[PDB]
């Protein structure tokens, strides 16, 4: 599903 | 909402919550096998009326030490100081029935006293003390119908969780009259199957519950006695064994009853 | 299915 | 006569044991602090009149506890070396749990050879009393010593629950017969006969003891003088009990026989 | 020089 | 008094303290080298003198911590024992032009620390956060060829600033002898001479010891603060064994001694 | 031989 | 030469041989204590008239073996054979453990078989080993000791009952027996003649050390001719420092020479 | 001191 | 100066230097053989006039390395070892495929300064073997030739920056051309191998044209070995040099003109 | 003594 890489991206705070 | 993902495993995802998902969690168990420690660490996302919730018990001076949290944020599920005394028993191997003398200070200070019963009239029996945070405590919370009894009070006084184990056959009755049952709307649970019993003790309202069993997607239901609080939080309605489970109480006597379900 | 939480509540020794 | 010998680091070398060394020993002590269960082994050859021994006592549940075991066989103390429940024993004295305010709490001890245990040492001008789980030459019985600044007692027994009681002080120990000299220091101004006087012996301690030993630094002669039991003559265990490094404890039978005096 | 056991047995934490 | 002693290697034995040692102490530095965490532990006996000190500066973002306990109870010894300050001086993030880096301390007891040493004829100057005895206050010595200076205080930030220099501390008034050496060597007498004591060094100070090789008796007079001669930290910034600092108040005492 | 805590604080980078 | 020195903990150092040193060795034990391989290693220079070696004994049904190999360079130490019986471990006692075999684990390797009894512990071990001047009997005794090292190259021959010195004939030859030090032990009235039994046909002295403090101390008796050619013979008698001298004639060990 | 090989062929167990 | 000192089986202390010593070192060798790749570990405070050096050699397509850093700063060795170790040279001399037949094997060096090593000893002849070693490596006075002879003995170091140049016949003793001096040769101690009587005139070799004598000690006992020969100059000049000799605590003396190795 | 490099450099096969 979900990319790793993208999801932190977009949402790692 | 973007959660982490996380098997027992360490297998591990970036989740999109599903709609109605609103909150990722994180669920740590602590515990002594042997002379290790172990850790299972679980996460993901969660439903909207979820909370951080506690629980721990003795082990052997040693503890079970088990965690929730639960959050609103993007991926924010990225993984002697003693309080209230409380007693604590049912573990692996100290029974309740066996060692009811016997602390255990809380870790943390939002804790409270538990004791857990579940009773069988007439399968085996669980009794369980220690420390917990939940929602809805402190209080007391119940079902019973002619076949079941769960129970679980939590209170915030110095060992106030000592005493005998909780009968349900040691309670008054509080003039309330519900619809009792446990089965398939055709087996246990049909017309001529469903009878009125007296409710005991805080349970003064009543309760059924649908949702399902193994081996399929086999229906279920149960009718009883409850706490309001039995409908309200799903820890109290992880008590019934059942899967989808949804979950209704009513104030009048009767008001159980099958032909006027909603 | 069932709740790792919840499991513990309810079933746990 | 060839025994392993290791630092608590677990560096180790093969040791050729001296003259009047023929047992291999192993001493491990299990403490806890923070979550952590922590381990520390030593190894070496040992004096031929050692014996296993042991100690243990509650910690949280988490139980605290030394041990050492001997053996006589050319390098079997190389390696590592949980049934459970036997005698039924009070644990105290832990770090929290004060024996005072630690009330009774048992311990079942982890070893059928394990007796109860009291331990205590008290100071007449800060106080320990251990209760636990353990295993000494001359078990059971009761050990002590006393002079006008400091009392030792240890005291084991092989009944269940018999090491509970009200903590054990030298008042309540009825008066014997006997009187020895009490003092504390060197030859020269603590020991000499300036601080040297008699005292009125206890309980189980009819007899009179010099001990002698060293302190840092200098390798500085030191000197103790009070009442005691025959087995505080009989024991290097027992005579741990006194801070110094080199250790010489001497017993006499009849009163004052411990003034200054022979050797 | 001082017993680990020794030490222990009459100092123990 | 028995205390857990203890090497850096984990070679442990119980011990029995020398006359005047009722202490044990447990000092434990955490530190950064690579993507790795280091630390060292050490315990012993330890002089009745010693108290509770303690020692942080950034190193990447991780920290070196540097952390020693003591108390007077037998074993004390086997477990394992807020404000913002200026944060530089290790090994590649140099105070000279690091006078801006911040850091949290994290025990609230501590406070900032500056602490520099110059000479001219290597210089080391770090700030970060610390526990040391009489704090907060300025502590220092000067003579003609050392300049060591160590500064605590507890309000934010307020170990920011230029790197502090001699030549910006104004002359006191108070005057004392500069030498370096042995007696007979460089702490000889006209060898040693008279210097302008600036700062709160406005005492007179003399400090002698021992350098390798084995017993070399080695001698410090200067201009210092009264700190110099009272805290056992305060006189190892004299590297030297066997320290016996002394001062006295008035101008001009140094040359004729013990 | 030196003090540990004292040659951080002299020394130490 | 240089050789790697290289203690058991795996302390190492680059070594410059002494005089008599022209060798590197490494010596390797591997055991089993408590379901659990253990090993020790130990390398250095040796003396000059040493050789490769081996040594084991069944455990468990895991196994002891010990290994020195050699050789003559700089920085050098940088499938079952032949079946013999093994038993004198830790409680596997030669006497419920003979008829316990073990293959060889080495080409080398000769059936062996060394006694040691006190006239107290009493040693027995059967194995597998590799040593100089083998196949061949040796042994040594006086009143109060005997030590016996037996190695062969035939299947199981290392079978049968504890060799006792009673079962070894009498020589014809007589020897001194003394046991200590030359004031109390190795004197005169307290030295004695004995009748030498066995291969052991030679008269024999070796002085040597204690531990730990160096104290004069010797021993007489009948002995092989190995027992003074072989260092791992000599080793029989436990002294740190080691001389021992054979002779051929009855009565050769008195104490003067 | 007593030599490793040598310790083994008369004392090891 | 404080720097961990260590032994190889990371046993450490902190270490206060001696006088004359204001750096740290770490010393890792990376070796092989049966299989595993073997790595040992040193530390400690070390001389002033030290420095950074390095030698790899191929031993299966799996390197062979040792490796020295050296450094200045307070305790700046601690901390372990995933840090150490461009021009191509000859590899040779390894165990099993020696320089003879391994010649015109070449090995890529980890790291810019590393150059092209040469390294022999010849034993001029109970039978001792001859080393010839080619690989990369650093050290003190690189490039150049480094040698000693006398009669009995021949060590020699060639390093070179360019690609490859470590290449060619083994270095023998024979094909460098006689140079005119001519010094003392002897091996011993004063009184048996180097005393008036076994002194006597080699003529010198190559770019060895000045005379050494080196003393040291053997064991047992602190007894003292004498080596007189021929050589070059940075014989005397880089402790690396003088490790080539089979003694320790070393002291070795060059001196200019012919002959100038007097018995005393 | 003996350097540890030393030695390798001048010996390791
Ligand atoms: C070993 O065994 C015991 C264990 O301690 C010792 O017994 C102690 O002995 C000392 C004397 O050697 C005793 O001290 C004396 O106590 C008197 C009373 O103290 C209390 O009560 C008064 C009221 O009277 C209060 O004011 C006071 O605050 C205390 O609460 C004191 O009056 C004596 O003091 C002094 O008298 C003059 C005054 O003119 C003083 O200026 C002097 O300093 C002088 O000392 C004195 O302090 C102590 O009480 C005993 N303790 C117990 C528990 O009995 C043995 O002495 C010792 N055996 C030896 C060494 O032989
Ligand atoms: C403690 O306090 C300070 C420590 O810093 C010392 O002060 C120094 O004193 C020394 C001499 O005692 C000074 O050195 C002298 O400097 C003179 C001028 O320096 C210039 O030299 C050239 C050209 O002008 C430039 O390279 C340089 O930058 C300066 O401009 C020189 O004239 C002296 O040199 C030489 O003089 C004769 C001439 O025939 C020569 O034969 C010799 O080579 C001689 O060296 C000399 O170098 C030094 O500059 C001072 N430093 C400072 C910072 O002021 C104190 O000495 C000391 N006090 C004590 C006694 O402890
Ligand atoms: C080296 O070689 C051997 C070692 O094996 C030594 O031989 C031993 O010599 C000793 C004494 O020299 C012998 O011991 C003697 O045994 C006699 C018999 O004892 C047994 O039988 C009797 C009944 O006859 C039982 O009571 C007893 O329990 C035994 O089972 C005893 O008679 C002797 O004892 C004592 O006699 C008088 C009685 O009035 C007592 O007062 C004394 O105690 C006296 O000791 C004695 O014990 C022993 O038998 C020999 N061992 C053997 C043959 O196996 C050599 O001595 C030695 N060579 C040297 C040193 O030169
Ligand atoms: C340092 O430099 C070199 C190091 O190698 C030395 O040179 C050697 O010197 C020795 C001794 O002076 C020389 O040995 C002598 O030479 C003859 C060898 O010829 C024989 O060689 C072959 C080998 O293939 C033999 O099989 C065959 O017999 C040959 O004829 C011998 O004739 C001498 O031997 C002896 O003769 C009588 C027999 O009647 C013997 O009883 C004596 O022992 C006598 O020695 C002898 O062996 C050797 O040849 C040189 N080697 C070379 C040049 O390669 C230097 O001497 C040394 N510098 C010093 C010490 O100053
Ligand atoms: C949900 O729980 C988290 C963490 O819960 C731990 O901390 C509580 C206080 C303690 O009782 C333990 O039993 C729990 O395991 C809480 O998050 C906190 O949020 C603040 C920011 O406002 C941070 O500064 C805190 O550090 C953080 N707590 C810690 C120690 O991680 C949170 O309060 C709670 N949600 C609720 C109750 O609303
Ligand atoms: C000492 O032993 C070595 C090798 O080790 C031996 O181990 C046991 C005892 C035996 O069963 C064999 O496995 C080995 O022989 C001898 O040989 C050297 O070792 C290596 C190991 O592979 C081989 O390459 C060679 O055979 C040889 N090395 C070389 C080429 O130089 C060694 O010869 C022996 N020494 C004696 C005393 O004979
Ligand atoms: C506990 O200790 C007692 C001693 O106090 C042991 O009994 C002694 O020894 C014999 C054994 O049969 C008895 O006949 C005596 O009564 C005891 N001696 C005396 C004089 O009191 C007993 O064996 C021990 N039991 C355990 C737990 O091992
Ligand atoms: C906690 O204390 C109050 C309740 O305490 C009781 O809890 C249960 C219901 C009873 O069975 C008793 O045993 C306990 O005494 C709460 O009302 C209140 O919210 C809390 N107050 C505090 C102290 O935080
Ligand atoms: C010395 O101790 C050895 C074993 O030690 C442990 O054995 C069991 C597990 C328990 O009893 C533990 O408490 C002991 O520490 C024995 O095998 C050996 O025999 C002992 N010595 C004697 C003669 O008792
Ligand atoms: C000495 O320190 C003890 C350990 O606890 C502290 O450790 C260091 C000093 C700091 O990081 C603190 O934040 C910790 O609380 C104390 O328990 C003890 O009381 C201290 N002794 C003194 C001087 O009071
Ligand atoms: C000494 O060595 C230090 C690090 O050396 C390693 O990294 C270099 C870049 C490689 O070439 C490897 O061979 C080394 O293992 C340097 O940081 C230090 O500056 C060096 N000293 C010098 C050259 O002055
Ligand atoms: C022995 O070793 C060192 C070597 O110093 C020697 O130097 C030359 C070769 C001789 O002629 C003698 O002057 C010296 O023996 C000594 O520095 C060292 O102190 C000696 N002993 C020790 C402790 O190893
Ligand atoms: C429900 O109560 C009991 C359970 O013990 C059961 O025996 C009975 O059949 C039920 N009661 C009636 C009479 O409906
Ligand atoms: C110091 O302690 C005792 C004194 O009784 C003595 O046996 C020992 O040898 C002394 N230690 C040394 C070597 O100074
Ligand atoms: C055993 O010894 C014999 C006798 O000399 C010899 O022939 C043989 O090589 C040895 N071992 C065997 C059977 O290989
Ligand atoms: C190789 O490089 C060195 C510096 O490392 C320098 O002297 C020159 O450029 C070269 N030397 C030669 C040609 O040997
Ligand atoms: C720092 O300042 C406070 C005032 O805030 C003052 O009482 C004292 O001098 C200092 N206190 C400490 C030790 O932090
Ligand atoms: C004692 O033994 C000999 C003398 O017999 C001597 O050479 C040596 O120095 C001493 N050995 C030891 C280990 O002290």
């Amino acid at each position: 599903k979900s990319d790793a890489f993208x999801x932190y991206l977009w949402s790692s705070k | 909402l973007r959660c982490m993902q996380c098997k027992t495993n360490g297998d591990c995802r970036v989740e999109e919550c599903a709609l109605g998902q609103d909150l990722c969690r994180t669920t740590i168990v602590r515990l002594w096998e042997e002379g290790e420690e172990l850790e299972l660490v679980e996460k993901s996302c969660t439903h909207s009326e979820k909370t951080n919730r506690t629980l721990s018990y003795r082990t052997g001076l040693k503890i079970t030490s088990l965690t929730e949290v639960v959050c609103g944020l993007d991926l924010c599920n990225q993984g002697r100081s003693r309080y209230l005394e409380c007693i604590s028993c049912g573990s692996s191997d100290m029974s309740c029935e066996r060692g009811r003398h016997q602390s255990l200070q809380c870790r943390s200070p939002e804790e409270q006293c538990l004791d857990v019963v579940t009773h069988w009239i007439q399968k085996d029996d669980r009794h369980l003390r220690g420390c917990g945070y939940l929602p809805g405590c402190p209080g007391s919370n119940g079902f019973h119908n002619n076949d079941t009894f769960h129970f679980l009070k939590c209170c915030n006084t110095t060992k106030c969780n000592e005493g005998p184990i909780l009968e349900l056959e040691n309670l008054p009755q509080n003039g309330r009259q519900c619809y009792s049952c446990k089965g398939q709307s055709t087996h246990g649970c049909s017309s001529e199957e469903t009878f009125l019993i007296d409710c005991r003790g805080p349970m003064n309202q009543c309760l059924v519950a649908t949702g399902t069993h193994e081996p399929k997607n086999q229906s279920y239901m149960v009718r009883g006695c409850a706490t309001a609080s039995m409908c309200q939080h799903a820890h109290l309605g992880d008590a019934f064994s059942m899967n989808h489970i949804d979950v209704s109480c009513c104030t009048k006597s009767g008001c159980n009853h099958p032909d006027l379900d909603v």
